[PDB]
């Protein structure tokens, strides 16, 4: 379940 | 009269005349009527590259190294030796055992690639990747800052340049110096260069497998603020494919303490980080409980406001800790201890945007399992406006499924119903009729969570009543044959209970 969070795309 | 017979001397055939001659030039370009005298001539700077590059003395070649060095100090006499074909010469040197032949070369290329139009795309012809990045175990900490920085102008906005560091192994390269020096205007610019090259999907695990992430968080806690904000950027590139590393509790411990800075970009950053390293491991999970993670991240949400790039980070690091593992459960009743149930309960009102509110329901659904936060949620008053949002849910968006917000918002309602106060409450807001009508969705996941909340208020007359007067019996029994043991189960004691 946890689920991550591409931070390159999102700045 | 001058220039013209130097010119020629520069290449006879007989060399001490041309190593002789070399020596002479060398020491006219220290004057600056003799430099303005020497660029403007398209033979003297040409005859100067070509005996740099096919010379076999040392001296020769440590005194022509140097006159180019001193052409570049102007853009005049760059636009000279970028003629001449100087580049590709120039590359060629980055070979030398002599530190002083290497030591100026590097230095003439720098300045070319810093105000000359079109030396980036030569640079790469001459193959100038390869070898810099050969040059990074020699030991002299400034002749390092003045490499990498090279690396970081060629690497900016060009994937085939990315790929072929990468391929000549640049990462358990620079890795090494951030864990090795302590010269500060070498790791600021190594970091620069690691930056960079966590934007593309290919050069991040070469990173994380050197042990990236141990060696950039040594210098947290530095005094330089632009080593320890590029350091912070970079670790949250990384972040999402290092989920798996073991002994990152050394680095957890540290990130916790830096949710208490002054600088807010410092707080934002920390914040993602930790959210992203707690996924789907339950040693990263107990680790952060221990050194008092839920009691720290609470308070960052009550300062935050209403500023969405903090809070968002945050509640999903909450939502992380309060499920599966031993601690889950000093995890949840944790977060009650520590007042934060007033403010989790708050963010699900406007200003508030999608994202932020899918998380929130999010991490109610897991706070209700413990019988101890069952009255006080309620009292927050959380029941009605969980309500409120299935309802416009329901019919209709920013990046998210109107569907997630109704199986979330459902299954929120399922396990509350388990004190009796709560389902006076839940009922008397003509609810049933929705939650029939959710019997009729094509997600099994709402089925399950539907008839579930349904086998919960039936277990009161009244209530069961009610609901057999809707007609939820009809397919009530055709859920009865799903394979879905979940769907199934309740489908039957939902039809037990109302008979």
């Amino acid at each position: 379940l946890d689920t991550p969070i591409n931070y390159s795309l999102k700045y | 009269r001058a220039i013209p017979e130097l010119t020629k001397l520069l290449n006879d055939e007989d060399q001490v005349v041309v190593n002789k001659a070399a020596v002479m030039v060398h020491q006219l370009s220290k004057k600056e009527a003799s430099r303005h005298a020497i660029m403007r001539s398209p033979q003297m700077v040409s005859a100067i590259v070509r005996t740099m590059q096919n010379t076999n003395d040392v001296e020769t070649a440590r005194c022509t190294a140097g006159t180019l060095h001193n052409l570049s100090h102007h853009r005049e006499g760059l636009l000279a030796i970028f003629k001449s074909g100087g580049i590709p010469a120039l590359v060629k040197m980055l070979g030398s055992p002599v530190d002083s032949v290497l030591f100026y070369a590097i230095t003439t290329l720098h300045n070319l690639l810093l105000h000359q139009e079109g030396a980036k795309m030569a640079v790469r012809l001459a193959g100038g990747l390869q070898k810099m990045v050969a040059l990074l175990n020699k030991t002299n900490v400034k002749f390092l800052a003045i490499t990498t920085d090279c690396l970081q102008i060629l690497a900016y906005g060009n994937q085939e340049s990315k790929l072929i560091i990468l391929a000549s192994g640049g990462p358990q390269a620079l890795v090494n110096i951030m864990r090795t020096y302590t010269y500060e205007k070498l790791l600021w610019t190594t970091s620069r260069v690691l930056k960079v090259l966590s934007v593309c999907s290919s050069n991040k695990p070469a990173i994380v497998e050197a042990g990236g992430m141990q060696a950039l968080g040594l210098h947290l806690t530095d005094p330089s603020q632009r080593l320890v904000q590029n350091c912070l950027w970079t670790l949250r590139n990384l972040s999402d494919a290092a989920t798996k590393q073991e002994g990152m509790e050394g680095l957890l411990g540290t990130l916790v303490q830096l949710l208490g800075s002054d600088d807010i970009n410092v707080v934002t950053c920390a914040a993602g980080i930790l959210s992203n390293l707690t996924c789907n491991n339950y040693k990263n999970k107990m680790m952060v409980c221990q050194v008092g993670g839920i009691e720290a991240l609470v308070r960052t949400v009550l300062r935050a406001g209403d500023r969405e790039d903090i809070t968002e980070p945050a509640i999903c690091a909450l939502r992380h800790l309060t499920s599966r593992h031993q601690e889950a459960e000093m995890a949840q009743n944790a977060v009650r201890l520590h007042y934060g149930l007033p403010v989790v309960v708050k963010l699900l009102h406007p200003p508030s945007h999608w994202p932020l509110i899918k998380a929130t329901v999010g991490l109610i659904r897991n706070l209700a399992l413990c019988p101890a936060n069952h009255a006080p949620l309620r009292e927050q008053g959380a029941i009605p406006r969980l309500v409120q949002l299935l309802v416009r849910a329901h019919q209709d968006v920013e990046g998210v499924r109107m569907e997630e917000i109704v199986e979330g918002c459902t299954g929120a309602l399922h396990i509350l119903a388990r004190d009796v106060h709560n389902r006076i409450v839940i009922r008397g807001l003509n609810t049933i009729p929705l939650f029939v009508q959710l019997l009729y969705s094509p997600i099994e996941n709402i089925q399950r969570v539907a008839a579930g909340v349904l086998c919960e208020l039936a277990q009161d007359k009244e209530a069961a009543e009610a609901i057999e007067a809707e007609g939820a019996t009809a397919p009530l029994t055709e859920l009865l044959h799903s394979r879905n043991e979940g769907v199934a189960t309740y489908a039957a004691a939902v039809l037990f209970r109302m008979s």
